[PDB]
RNA sequence: ACACCCAGCCGCAA
């Protein structure tokens, strides 16, 4: 693509079938800095 | 640490802190409610 | 100057 010269060996092509998996990264990111704070351990609390 | 101390005699009661009440936005801790019930029974037995 | 209490149960990711 970038250079526009054939590829010395020669790749295998086709249709085939791919799901999207209900695992989304926007979903699984998380960040903490001194947020909330637990009431009774007075430690981080659980959970994104 | 002695052997009559061995035996509880004097049974603390710690502080809120340990046991945290904790309002529906007053609910009290497990503990809360077993030393309500020690109390109420040493001053049945009393 | 924030607001949401906790235990249990279950599914699921590496």
């Amino acid at each position: 693509g970038f250079t526009g010269r054939k590829i010395t060996s020669q790749i295998f092509i086709g249709p085939t079938y791919y799901q999207r998996l209900k695992h989304m990264v926007d979903d699984k990111i998380h960040s903490r800095a001194r947020g909330p704070i637990q009431i009774l351990n007075r430690q981080p609390m659980e959970g994104r | 640490a002695r052997p009559e101390w061995m035996i509880v005699t004097v049974l603390p009661v710690p502080p809120l802190s340990v046991r945290p009440a904790v309002v529906m936005q007053r609910n009290q801790d497990d503990l809360t409610h077993k030393l309500a019930d020690i109390v109420k029974i040493n001053n049945q037995l009393r």
